[PDB]
RNA sequence: GGUUGCGGCCAUAUCUACCAGAAAGCACCGUUUCCCGUCCGAUCAACUGUAGUUAAGCUGGUAAGAGCCUGACCGAGUAGUGUAGUGGGUGACCAUACGCGAAACUCAGGUGCUGCAAUCU
RNA sequence: GAGAACAGAAAUCUCCAGUAGAACAAAAGGGUAAAAGCCCCCUUGAUUUUGAUUUUCAGUGUGAAUACAAACCAUGAAAGU
RNA sequence: CAUCUAGACAGCCGGACGGUGGCCAUGGAAGUCGGAAUCCGCUAAGGAGUGUGUAACAACUCACCGGCCGAAUGAACUAG
RNA sequence: AGCUCGUAUCAGUUUUAUGAGGUAAAGCGAAUGAUUAGAGGUUCCGGGGUCACCUUGACCUAUUCUCAAACUUUAAAUAUGUAAGAAGUCCUUGUUACUUAAUUGAACGUGGACAUUUGAAUGAAGAGCUUUUAGUGGGCCAUUUUUGGUAAGCAG
């Protein structure tokens, strides 16, 4: 059957209704990939982080997430290549939408009881977002800033509501600011872990910290 | 080093696992009481598998446990058929070790008719004097990490006794 | 091994004496509780515990902040009364059960009445309440984690306390000589256990057998030159001395508590504070990294 | 056909128009549900102390 | 079909508290309750005998009856336009002593002691509690405390 | 101050490694005639504290330890929320006024205390 | 997880780890570790007399439950249940 | 955010030595090219040009400066 | 219609003290159920590649992204229970067939001491009790929370 418009499920009017042991007959999400580009790149390779942030409390459907994922990826791949960016789709469509399917043929009043038994069968998935919640996070080098800006601006047209694009003072996807990340990287407290980094804590076993971060103790002795 | 830290035979358990019950099990029970000098118990089957011919609580197995000098003399004659030599395998990570043979009626006892031929699984439990602290009722403590049994100290115990060899593969 | 952090975070520890293993708290709940319409009357527990070379009997009552002790009787006070060897046997358990019963009866002032049995014959006899007088002191046997076995020493102390005038409710199923085929006790076997016939008949059989185990065991018997027929004599003498003087003469306590605290503190390990801990990890962060 | 199934509108206003007043308990409440061993003894204690006070006041 | 059983909607209120599961600690069975004492009901969910209803959890009432392994508690219950007294036979592990009564009791002991000392000296010794009175006038000096000026912060995205 | 018996609060007490323990005590240990219970005196029951031992249990200490507990003008008066407006905004929601007020995070400290009785270079 | 002839994913045995992730007749929820689970032993309290109380509630019934009193029993060594 | 009296943004006049000649599948590797970037003898001016011209100059505007106009301009956004 | 009394045994209220809750929020480098991405460590319980071979099938550890009406360590606001005394406190000694080992406690007592305020604030506009009976037992709207629904001047 044909899908309803997104104005039917735009606002967070219901409680979050995930796929569980009670809600079993849920169709799969139309979005399946959430890390794109050079996702295997080191954190030092991509210092700039650009966030697409929702400004409204609404629901983004999984189809809108997939269409915005395709549209943003297609522009950045065509402009600055594939390995110049890492696109991360932060939000995930866990909220299951319900549809009460009404018959549109003549004589439908006999075969349909109206609002009796009106509990909706599962229709699709949607990502419930809040105000200030990050939708897309694209990290890249400092050179490719307006390409990612235009890529995230072209991703807004597939999204309901109002979204804003902000550049992040965080070094990539980390929770640390750019000067604080530079101090820990220069002091050797940062170890690469493929897609993210592990930070040296001042708590824990010193033998395990010596095995994991040998550069910090060598530089402390220096 | 310490006389309270040397190994000893805690217990030595003989278990056999017959495919069914009945006459074969009763012959299996009497060969073990002739083996050990004490009656064995008949282990009941836990479930039904569809492949082994066993149903639940059918008494498909027989096991008995000997301790002390009886366990020592049966381990001497248990390695006489195993030629006082063994592998780096068959030793558990907790220091215990076991081995299986295919015959006992014509091993070191006289053969008698209407008893069958039965193999068996020896299993030996090794610990130190001081294993009561994890088995007593009041103040059931643990064992110290320098007092546990490993593979290395038990193969070394298996060297200092029997003049044995290891890794026959 | 290698327990996860989530396991340690959710781990609800038991009660400390359950962790030690000395207390059955499900058992403790139905001993130490009281009928709530017996409002502030404490329920008194006869607790008999078996460490090695000791019988520990104490009449104790559970309160809010802990258990207070009325009368505590130990094994090592019986060498004063005469029992020099075998301070953890069945007969010594009877003697310290007899001792603690006479001790708490004289503590509460009921020593003149409630004599129990002056001569022991080995029959199950609850101490009856006297006609127009005070009731006998009602304690209950709290055996703890020991197993309930017919002919065990905790029932020896139970028999000894019941023979001392202490009212402790029990049955004769756990006394030695209990027939499993009829409900009749063996009073001759119980009396022999009371006076040590289960050790004296072992002694005469071992003396008739050999000398090697009769000198490895029972070497204190050969040291004090006491024989198999003298076991009943010294236990009757111990029983008479217990009835005569249950007044709990305490020991000397030489080299007193200030010196006890001083000598224990010199051979004890002190805790490094924040400054010493920070200094020693500063030493080891330089030593393990010192061009390593 | 259909109507309102249940509604707690106006119920608190109805309860508070005459007030949700306290039960106004008395001294010597009813000994209905107390322990019968205690109640039999309480009868015998009051029977004793009535005569004790009568003999005190002659 | 709707359900209104004895322990309906008691999924969370008849839990055991986290890392406080298992057997009840033994000061509960050794606390003494007298007739007229004030207790509050917190139903320990591990013991099923003598368990109160879900309404009485957190309620507070006087003990009218003291029984073998239980007490009798009078709770006032709002039934429509009046309160009805409810008599509960509850095991002692579902109750505890209310500390509001003992705080009143130590205030009584303090007031009796203050009245006893006011017979000697300092009569009208202010028996009644006063509320948090408004503060009297004070002098706030500025040595070492020169007032640092503050301004509103600019809007920073902090992301 | 140490230990033992019984505990109160029930991890500041638990857990993983490593080290130490004078005297006492606890413990392992030693042996099966009796009571006793098992396939098995391993558990339990009995007997001897005698042949030995701190090896283990136990206690104490160490870990830039994990956990747990406490505190912080640390996050944060933030999220949330009661009341109010003919406030804003198409709405979604947000802002203000009068209040109340988190949790995660981060940092710092700590790692059992205590009651009764007995005992101890 | 480590092992032990047949014997392997799974037949029986042994050890270690195991806050319960098992089981408790049946829905789901709560509760339970020297237990409320598994095994063993003994029983009939799943008995009688009526009353009071809690929930549903009109503070009526029914149902179910709770704590007792008087007995008489069961079990345990007892407290107790 | 990038320029700006050392002269900016506009406007108008002037502008490719040959670098595609052992680097090109030599599709039409000589115009500005879909699988490529760096070369000075100059390099204000000599550009694998921003520019699939489909024929080893078949084509103009433009890479970036001059010329002289002599003051502020441009870009990306945000919300009334 | 009253009846009994005359400022209370009170209150759609606050404060103080003491609870109780499990929603909002928050949490998943905390359990349970979902979740995206990579990093590092194997038993002959398969290598499909030369039988111990660099040889991709896991699992575990440490990270990371996002959640949950029928998840949760934690955890509000609002609402809610109790108490804030003369029916109470303290001291002595009377009854019991209850209880205690007891001349022990429990309950009920007898006597005696309890003003500047008889023991928080504010108010009380009279308080409490009883009888009898009418009408009503179709509701609807608004802020906030909220369920089903695409929504409704929809239904709850």
């Amino acid at each position: 059957m044909a899908r309803r418009p997104a104005r039917c499920y735009r606002y967070q009017k219901n409680k979050p209704y995930p796929k569980s042991r009670y809600n079993r007959a849920v169709p799969d999400s139309k979005i399946r990939i959430y890390d794109l580009g050079k996702k295997k790149a080191t954190v030092d390779e991509f210092p700039l982080c650009v966030h697409l942030v929702s400004n409204e409390l609404e629901q983004l459907s999984s189809e809108a997430l997939e269409a915005a994922r395709i549209c943003a990826n297609k522009y950045i791949t065509k402009t600055v290549g594939r390995d110049a960016f890492h696109l991360r789709v932060r939000v995930h469509p866990f909220h299951v939408l319900r549809i009460n399917k009404m018959l549109s043929c003549a004589g439908a009043d006999r075969l349909q009881q109206g609002m009796r038994g009106a509990w909706g069968k599962p229709h699709g998935l949607a990502a419930r977002v809040d105000i200030g919640q990050i939708i897309f996070s694209v990290r890249c080098k400092d050179v490719n800033k307006p390409v990612v800006i235009e890529g995230l601006r072209r991703a807004r047209y597939k999204f309901p509501g109002q979204q804003k694009i902000i550049l992040s003072k965080k070094w990539g996807f980390t929770n640390l600011d750019r000067p604080e990340y530079i101090k820990k990287r220069d002091a050797g407290e940062i170890k690469d872990d493929g897609a993210f980094v592990k930070f040296l804590s001042k708590k824990g076993s010193l033998e395990k910290n010596y095995n994991e971060f040998p550069e910090y103790f060598q530089n402390l002795s220096a | 080093q310490n006389p309270m830290r040397d190994l000893k035979i805690e217990k030595l358990v003989l278990n056999i696992s017959v495919g069914e019950s009945g006459d074969r099990l009763t012959r299996a029970s009497k060969v073990l009481e002739q083996l050990s000098g004490q009656t064995p118990v008949q282990s009941k089957a836990r479930y039904t598998v569809r492949t082994f011919g066993i149903r639940r609580n059918e008494k498909i197995a027989v096991h008995v446990t000997v301790r002390g000098p009886k366990a020592e003399e049966i381990l001497e004659r248990g390695l006489k058929v195993k030629e006082y030599q063994l592998r780096d395998r068959n030793f558990s990570a907790t220091g215990n070790f076991g081995f299986g043979i295919d015959e006992h009626i014509d091993l070191g006892i006289k053969y008698d008719p209407s008893i069958g031929i039965f193999g068996m699984d020896f299993y030996v439990v090794m610990n130190r004097p001081g294993a009561r602290v994890t088995r007593r009722k009041r103040c059931k403590g643990t064992v110290g990490n320098s007092h546990k049994t490993t593979k290395e100290d038990t193969v070394s115990w298996f060297k200092q006794k029997y003049d044995a060899d290891v890794l026959d593969k | 091994d290698a327990k996860s952090s989530a396991y340690s975070s959710r781990f609800q520890t038991p009660f400390r004496r359950r962790r030690e293993g000395k207390t059955d708290y499900y058992q403790r709940k139905r001993l130490v509780t009281q009928h709530k319409a017996k409002y502030n009357t404490p329920k008194y527990r006869l607790v008999v515990r078996f460490t090695n070379k000791d019988i520990i009997c104490q009449i104790i009552s559970s309160t809010i902040t802990g258990d207070v002790v009325l009368a505590a009787a130990y094994s090592h006070e019986l060498p004063r009364y005469g029992i020099t060897h075998g301070l953890t046997n069945w007969a010594a358990a009877y003697a310290t059960g007899l001792l603690i019963a006479r001790r708490t009866l004289q503590k509460l002032g009921l020593d003149e009445t409630y004599k129990g049995v002056e001569e022991v014959e080995g029959e199950y006899e609850l101490t009856e309440a006297v006609e127009d007088g005070p009731r006998p002191f009602k304690v209950f046997l709290d055996i703890g984690l020991q197993r309930t076995t017919t002919g065990a020493r905790v029932f020896g102390a139970l028999k000894g306390a019941s023979d001392g005038g202490l009212y402790v409710p029990h049955s004769e199923n756990r006394f030695p000589g209990w027939d499993f085929e009829t409900e009749e006790i063996d009073p001759e076997l119980l009396r022999s256990y009371i006076f040590g016939g289960h050790v004296s008949q072992y002694m005469e059989e071992l003396a008739d057998d050999d000398e090697e185990r009769f000198s490895e065991l029972f070497k204190g018997y050969l040291a004090d030159d006491i024989d198999a027929d003298s076991l009943e004599d010294i236990y009757t003498s111990a029983h008479e001395a217990i009835r005569a003087d249950p007044a709990f003469k305490p020991t000397e306590k030489k080299f007193t508590k200030e010196q006890y605290a001083a000598e224990s503190k010199k051979y004890r390990q002190t805790k490094l504070s924040k400054e010493e801990r920070a200094a020693r990890v500063a030493a080891k962060i330089a030593a393990l990294a010192g061009q390593q | 056909a259909k109507s309102k199934n249940h509604t707690a509108h106006n119920q608190t206003r109805k309860a508070h128009r005459n007030g949700i007043k306290k039960p106004k308990t008395y001294k010597y409440p009813s000994l209905k549900g107390v322990d019968p061993k205690f109640r039999r003894n309480h009868k015998h204690a009051l029977h004793g102390t009535a005569k004790a006070l009568a003999a005190a006041k002659k | 079909g709707k359900s209104h059983g004895y322990r309906s909607r008691t999924r969370y209120m008849f839990q055991r508290d986290f890392r406080k599961h298992g057997a009840v600690h033994l000061s509960t069975y050794l606390k003494v309750y007298k007739v007229g004492d004030i207790v509050d009901i917190k139903a320990n969910g591990s013991i099923q005998k003598g368990m109160p209803h879900k309404f009485y959890q957190g309620k507070t009432g006087v003990v009218y009856n003291v029984t073998k392994s239980s007490v009798g508690v009078i709770i006032n219950k709002m039934v429509g336009n009046r309160y009805l007294e409810k008599r509960l036979n509850l095991r002692v592990e579902h109750i505890k002593h209310s500390k509001c009564r003992q705080e009143f009791l130590e205030r009584v002991k303090a007031n009796a002691a203050k009245r006893a000392e006011a017979k000697a000296q300092g009569v009208a010794v202010q028996l009644k509690r006063q509320p948090a009175q408004p503060r009297e006038s004070r002098i706030v000096s500025t040595e070492g405390n020169v007032p640092q000026t503050l301004a509103p912060v600019p809007y920073e995205t902090f992301i």
